[PDB]
DNA sequence: CTAGTTGATCTCATATCAGGAGAAGGAGCAGAGCGAATAC
């Protein structure tokens, strides 16, 4: 599983990175091209690849 | 100001006195709009706007989320608090609408019939502003970082494209050709901007920490690469000659087009001279910004000092041209501003940031 | 004297006896030498080219335009079996210039090497043969020169080519082709001609191919789809309107 | 779309640059005066001078000078306009038959760039190799004349000093060396370049740059025998020729700053120099046997205010003025007992700046009379003008006035005027305000180098003796004037708008509406009403005060107790300078808005913004000239009218009207000057010019039109510039042809053509019936 | 000297799971130790 995620809004390859607050269930991805953000609750059994699939996920349901 | 209205009328100071005095004033007094606001519709934050050149009504805006929104700036209305309403927009229902990013947008010069916007998603689209549909789209192999018509083309019409590729596109609208390309670069080319006062002059700023002044008619090259030292570190050119220890992610021609503003990842901004490139060693002190993609900033017009408008976080830093003295900080913004755009009929200001707002800046009183 | 836009005059009794087309051809040559830009003089054979590039030439040192004052050191690459016919037209047409052949049949008697640097000092013409522009491209690119004509260029069709490559080396602008047929068996061709020209305007051959080469050959073939057809009609008008200020093609 | 005719009731006065030489002759001495766009060419005679033409350039003339090219048997003139029409001249007398031949021609605007600050320059090498031209910051276009142009092809140099003050050619220079003072942060500095037409570049000066005073502001190029140049600042006079670096500082030049010069002998022996307070000076270069000695300033005397100045020859020195009447003194070599060695001669009229001008039906008669404030600081007067030729009265007023009003009742004028007094306060010398039959001063309970002290002058209609002078507060200004009777009461007031003006702020943030009543001989101050800002504006509008504090328009009630009673308020502007009335509406002039159609409907009681135009307009004037037609002045010397269009589009202005004036109008006014064409609107400009705009009917301003055209295709201009091109709506960030107006001068001009020139205008009615229509265009002024 | 013949050589162009063991790197934690920094 991949840690680097190409961006939905600037479609840059490995630009996104994702961080694991576990101490506050949150994970934070941020696109370091567009500095796009987002932020989502995550669990112990959570990954980066869960992080960019909530952001994937929130992009396609405000876009609606 | 009594003093300038007798001098006017009495004719001891010319009328060009007045109004470049009241402009510079007007600058100098810009302030967050106490009476107007700007209609919100970008979900995500606006990268480019772009004014009308002619009659300066209208303004594009391009946000991340991909659409492209078309303001019109007067206040029709007969209140004095007015919102720029929302004239057209390219929204996520637009069967043209741009995938990703919307990284430049820009009014075709001469007649505002027709505009242009590129994105990340590798085109370059050419919309009809009155059905709203794209007249033409041109693809490309590698992601568009900037694009720019020549704002004093009579006779071509061609877009400046630069990419992620080491090559900057030249894209002419008249009859459809997008394959000349200018070497010389070597990495991404962050910016490219048409020279105000020679036609066929383009100056490209790329991440190889190079600008380069291209006569495009030509067949030999770029013109002149600008150096920070003029000569003082001289060596043979293949890695030398450098306009910034960064990447130079912003481009600006003067208004009178005979200097030329790069902005660079070093947290430096420099002026060089557009003939020959040297450079005017102008100050400007620190100026903060780490903008990975190009990064958008004007120059004022019409006034008696020439200003420049730099994002600088998340406000945005008035800067005097020739001088470097630090005007101040617009400070409105929630997050990193990435474009400004200046009203030079009214000496009013429109800057977009990652917080899904356009800000105005009127003058004070 | 014909007076041209700027600075240029071509004197009057050299004016008087080219024909009309071939006086547009040097307002056209010498527009590219405004624009600091190589082209193509297209014109089929026979419609005379080796007298509008020395009457360009010669109204070029005539009018004394403003490294190099006037006319710089040229070079003309042509067949070997043409070389001492170019020679004749200098001699006739404009004999104020020094026209040199670097060849073994030559004029010169002594080291080649010499006689390319004596031109190059000496603002002179020197016509080589292609064989030796692949041979002697070590000395023949560290001069200078100004102009780098090719006599029958679509020698230079073959991209990759020892003497494309060579001929590529040249520093100036001011790159010109002489061939009446400057397309033979594809678009390649063309795309190495232009590439000589005017490196720019046809982009990188893999791009030129997957724009222009497949589309438009695609189209000619029998069973092309009228959409094809229609695909290729549209490459080749965006092909032609690229290529039109650089090509000049008078027919019979 | 709209109709309208103007036409020049007097033509420009105001001299904005002279130029002596042998233009005519070669042993002709011409005296060329440029006044703003007519170029007066007179012969210096032993007395006076003897005019010898008066042509009307297609342009305002920026530059004028005059050249000798080698073999040129007399001299050529060179003329830029304001458009950047460039031109040489060359005077061709065939007998009778005068003509001003157009030896080479052409434009030489940049498409971009920034106008300089310090105007336009224009200089010509002494040798007479090309002309440099100073039109835009950091370029410097030369015009090379040894390769003999007929389009005057023009290249730029880049100028790496990119705010020049002042630049000259240099004598006696190998090359065409240019000297010039520019300023940077670190100060004002005097350099040099040598400019080079084979290389199209500048190099290395003869000598480097020297920092110069702070307000050195004036460059002098030394003849010959001296060569080098003199650097004029406000506070000292220095010559510089490299290494001979000569000062002075004459305590006498240190009131006022010198703003004009010219050369007394040909070798630069002696210099006549004028400054801004009207004091001319010879400024003497002491010679040593050559080089130079010393420098030394000697006040000759007072003068008129000169713009510019010649010495013809015999001590007559003529001294042109925009600010009052052009003057032609005598320089005697022995003082008049007053320590004043200039005598005047003659004086030529000057309608000075029109800052404001009434209408009057003075005598009872039916003819209009102008009464216009003309003139600036010393100069500023009354000029009554009537039709009889236009005969003009003067009365001068030793202040500048500012304002002026009927009150018919009272049989007086009232005039806003302003004095300055330097040191508490010292008057420089007598005026009008202090030589009043009576005088007060307010004594206000609002409010608790040198300084503008403002008046309201009461002046009788019949003597034009000032009645009455009330001083205003101290550091007040006042800006308005009207004379109305508001509300219901019979009385006649003087409303006077004014402003607090500190040095400590940019704009005005205190101001007082003062309501005079002026009887038996006495102005006593009737109402007062503290506002808070500047009041530009007022006038009567149906019987209530409305003014335009600082960016409000707003409505004031004569109430029962005779006070200033706010009913209603606009928000919506920059500032409203202009304000004018008919009906119910109200056409408000901004700063740069440009225009508001705004309506006050009585039946609820507040004002409505009917209509705006959103041009960006920088305002000097504006009036309404129909129920539906707004006309105004642009401060970039354009008129436009705008017209209620026929949805929110209603509420925008449609520019049915442009027009490229080339004055700038100051003041409009509904009247005429005489006893087929609708309304009648006089408007008075900063040059001196007096115009008068009407509306035409649309056939007719067709068919006039048309005669236009016809007159373009066959009157040949001076510099061979095109009538559309000097007339085209032009600013800045916009140019536009005219529509919507006819050149009445131009269409006046068919009389003075030939009838075969005539039959050549009227190829496609007959010549005598267009004759006829002309002839009734020329009646209504 | 001096041109014409003879071979070699190069370019260019013609299409279509039931390993294991050890050594080197990087990671995260743990503490020790010393500079500054409040503060009694
Ligand atoms: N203007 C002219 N006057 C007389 N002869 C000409 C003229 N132009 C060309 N020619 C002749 O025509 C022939 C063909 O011209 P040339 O340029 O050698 O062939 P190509 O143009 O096909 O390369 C030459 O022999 C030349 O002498
Ligand atoms: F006849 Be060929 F084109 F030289
Ligand atoms: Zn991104």
């Amino acid at each position: 599983l991949e840690t680097q995620f190409t961006c939905p809004f600037c479609n840059h390859e490995k630009s996104c990175d994702v961080k694991m607050d576990r101490a506050r269930n949150t994970g934070v991805i941020s696109c370091t091209v567009c500095l796009e953000e987002f932020q989502t609750p995550i669990t112990y059994l959570s990954e980066p690849v869960d992080v960019y699939s909530d952001w994937i996920d929130a992009c396609e349901a405000a876009n609606q | 100001m009594l003093g300038f209205l007798s001098a006017r009328q009495t004719g001891l100071e010319d009328p060009l006195r007045l109004r470049r005095a009241e402009s510079t004033r007007r600058v100098l007094g810009l302030e967050l709009n106490k009476d107007r606001d700007v209609e919100r519709i970008h979900g995500g934050g606006i990268n480019t706007l772009d004014i009308e050149p002619v009659e300066g009504r209208y303004m594009l805006s391009g946000g991340s989320d991909g659409v492209i929104v078309l303001y019109d700036l007067e206040n029709s209305s007969r209140q004095s608090y007015y919102t720029c309403k929302a004239v057209c927009s390219i929204g996520r229902d637009h069967p043209d609408v741009h995938r990703y990013s919307v990284e430049t947008v820009q009014w075709y010069p001469h007649d505002t019939g027709m505009f242009t916007s590129s994105s990340f998603d590798k085109t370059l689209k050419v919309w009809d502003t009155n059905t709203l549909q794209t007249a033409d789209v041109f693809n490309f192999e590698e992601t568009v970082y900037s694009h720019h018509m020549s704002p004093v083309s009579t006779k071509h019409c061609l877009v400046a494209v630069g990419t992620r590729g080491p090559k900057v596109q030249l894209c002419d609208l008249k009859s459809g050709s997008c394959s000349h390309i200018l070497q010389g670069h070597r990495q991404e080319i962050l910016a490219v901007s048409w020279s105000p006062r020679y036609d066929y002059i383009l100056a490209t700023a790329s991440a190889d920490s190079r600008v380069k002044l291209w006569d495009v008619r030509r067949a030999s090259g770029c013109l002149i690469t600008l150096d920070q030292h003029n000569g003082k570190k001289s060596q043979a050119v293949e890695s030398a000659n450098t306009a910034h220890n960064g990447k130079v992610n912003g481009l600006c021609f003067t208004s009178d087009g005979l200097h030329l503003l790069t902005v660079g990842t070093d947290n430096r901004m420099r002026l060089w001279n557009s003939s020959n490139g040297e450079n005017t060693l102008v100050n400007y002190g620190k100026v903060c910004n780490n903008s990975k993609k190009g990064l958008k900033f004007t120059v004022s017009c019409g006034c008696s000092s020439e200003f420049v408008f730099v994002p600088y976080g998340s406000t945005i830093a008035v800067y005097t041209v020739y001088s470097g003295e630090q005007i101040t900080m617009l400070k409105g913004h929630y997050k990193t501003v990435d474009c400004c755009v200046f009203q030079s009929n009214f000496q009013e200001l429109y800057s977009g940031s990652r917080d899904c707002n356009i800000l105005a800046w009127v003058p004070s009183l | 004297d014909a007076e041209f836009d700027e600075g240029f005059k071509v004197p009057g009794f050299l004016f008087k006896k080219l024909f009309k087309y071939q006086q547009t051809g040097v307002r056209w040559l010498w527009e590219l030498h405004c624009q600091q830009a190589g082209g193509i003089l297209g014109d089929e054979m026979g419609l005379g080219k080796t007298i509008q590039i020395i009457a360009f030439l010669a109204g070029l040192s005539y009018s004394k335009i403003r490294r190099f004052e006037g006319l710089g050191p040229t070079v003309i690459v042509c067949p070997t079996t043409v070389m001492h016919q170019w020679v004749k037209e200098f001699h006739t047409w404009w004999p104020p210039f020094r026209v040199a052949i670097l060849h073994e049949t030559g004029s010169y008697t002594h080291k080649k090497e010499k006689l390319i640097r004596d031109v190059a000092h000496c603002h002179g013409i020197l016509i080589t043969s292609y064989s030796y522009i692949r041979l002697m491209q070590d000395d023949i690119s560290r001069y200078d020169w100004h102009y780098v004509i090719l006599d029958e260029g679509h020698k230079i069709r073959n991209p990759n080519a020892a003497v494309t490559l060579a001929c590529k080396q040249f520093r100036t602008p001011h790159r010109i082709i002489l061939s009446g047929s400057p397309m033979q068996n594809n678009l390649r061709e063309l795309w190495s001609l232009f590439d000589f020209i005017f490196p720019g305007k046809l982009g990188t051959l893999p791009v030129f191919m997957e724009q222009f080469s497949v589309p438009i050959t695609m189209g000619g073939y029998s069973n092309a789809s009228p959409v094809q057809v229609k695909t290729a009609y549209k490459c080749a008008c965006v092909l032609r309107d690229t290529i039109n200020p650089y090509l000049l093609r008078r027919m019979k | 779309m709209s109709y309208n005719y103007v036409v020049t009731a007097q033509k420009p006065t105001a001299v904005n640059g002279c130029v002596t030489g042998h233009f005519t002759s070669a042993e002709d001495l011409n005296l060329l005066i440029a006044k703003n766009t007519r170029l007066e060419i007179y012969v210096v005679t032993a007395e006076g001078l003897r005019p010898v033409k008066e042509v009307g350039m297609y342009g305002k003339i920026a530059v004028m000078e005059l050249f000798r090219p080698k073999g040129e048997s007399k001299d050529l003139l060179f003329i830029l306009t304001a458009k950047y029409n460039a031109c040489i001249l060359e005077y061709k007398q065939s007998g009778e038959s005068i003509d001003i031949i157009t030896r080479a021609h052409g434009n030489v605007q940049d498409r971009i760039g920034r106008p300089s600050e310090t105007g336009i320059i224009g200089i010509i090498d002494p040798e007479c190799r090309m002309i440099g031209l100073r039109l835009y910051d950091g370029l410097f276009k030369v015009i090379p004349l040894d390769r003999d142009n007929k389009e005057l092809k023009a290249f730029n140099i880049r100028l790496e000093e990119l705010h020049v003050i002042d630049v000259k050619f240099l004598y006696g220079c190998q090359a065409p060396t240019i000297c010039f003072v520019y300023q940077d942060p670190q100060g004002r500095h005097v350099k040099t370049y040598e400019v080079s037409l084979r290389e199209k570049e500048f190099n290395k000066g003869p000598w480097k740059q020297e920092n110069v005073e702070a307000e050195a502001s004036m460059v002098i190029a030394v003849p010959e025998p001296f060569g080098g140049a003199i650097i004029i600042g406000q506070e000292s006079i220095t010559y510089h020729n490299g290494d001979k670096y000569l000062a002075i500082a004459p305590p006498i030049i240190k009131q006022s700053t010198i703003v004009c010069h010219n050369r007394v002998d040909p070798n630069g022996s002696r210099y006549l120099l004028g400054d801004m307070e009207g004091r001319l000076f010879m400024l003497l270069l002491e010679k040593e046997e050559v080089t130079l000695k010393d420098l030394r300033v000697e006040l000759l005397g007072e003068t008129s205010i000169a713009e510019c100045l010649t010495y013809l020859d015999n001590g007559v020195v003529f001294v042109g003025s925009r600010l009052g009447d052009s003057q032609l003194v005598k320089l005697n070599v022995d003082s008049n007992e007053q320590g004043s060695y200039v005598v005047a001669m003659e004086t030529f009229t000057n309608l000075g700046p029109i800052v404001d001008m009434c209408v009057v039906d003075l005598e009872r008669q039916g003819q209009g009379q102008l009464v216009t404030c003309s003139g600036a600081f010393k100069e500023g007067s009354l000029r009554i003008i009537r039709n009889g030729k236009l005969h003009i009265r003067t009365v001068p007023l030793y202040e500048s006035p500012r304002k002026i009003c009927y009150q018919e009742v009272s049989q007086c004028f009232g005039v806003l005027s302003s004095r300055i007094e330097v040191q508490g306060t010292t008057a420089l010398r007598p005026s009008a305000s202090t030589q009043a039959l009576s005088s007060s001063v307010s004594s206000s309970k609002l409010f608790s180098e040198e300084v503008e002290v403002h008046n309201l002058l009461i002046i009788d209609q019949h003597t034009f003796e000032v009645l009455h002078a009330h001083q205003f507060l101290q550091n007040e200004y006042a800006l308005s004037l009207v004379s109305c009777k508001l509300g219901k009461d019979p009385n006649t007031y003087f409303i006077v708008g004014t402003a607090m003006v500190y040095p400590e702020e940019a704009e005005p943030k205190q101001g007082r509406i003062v309501v005079f009543q002026y009887s038996d001989g006495k102005l006593q101050t009737v109402a007062e009403k503290e506002v808070k800002g500047a009041v530009y504006s007022m006038v009567e509008f149906n019987g209530k005060l409305l003014a335009s504090i600082n960016s409000t328009v707003r409505l004031y009630e004569w109430t029962t107790e005779k006070e200033l009673r706010t009913e209603c308020n606009h928000y919506n502007n920059i500032m409203a300078l202009y304000l004018k009335t008919k009906g119910d509406f109200i056409l408000v002039g901004d700063l740069m808005r440009s225009v508001l159609l705004l309506a006050y409907k009585p039946m609820e009681g507040n004002f409505e913004e009917i209509a705006r135009d959103f041009n960006p307009n920088w305002m000097s004037a504006v009036e309404i000239l129909d129920d539906d037609n707004f006309l105004g002045a642009e401060n970039a010397f354009n008129l436009f009218v705008c017209q209620k269009d026929s949805d929110e589009e209603r509420q925008h202005l449609q520019e049915v009207g442009l027009f490229h004036l080339g004055e700038f109008v100051n003041v409009f006014c509904h009247g005429s000057l005489v006893m087929p064409t609708q309304g009648s609107v006089l408007f008075g400009t900063v040059n001196g010019m007096i115009g008068l705009v009407t509306s035409l009917s649309e056939s007719w301003y067709n068919l006039l039109l048309d005669m236009q055209n016809r007159l373009n295709k066959v009157i040949k201009s001076v510099g061979k510039i095109e009538h559309s091109f000097w007339r085209s709506f032009h600013t800045e960030r916009k140019t536009e042809p005219a529509t919507g107006f006819i050149d009445g001068d131009l269409i006046e001009s068919f009389l003075d053509i030939s009838r075969p020139k005539m039959q050549e205008v009227v190829a496609n009615a007959t010549a005598d019936d267009l004759i006829k229509v002309v002839e009734e265009l020329t009646r209504i002024h």
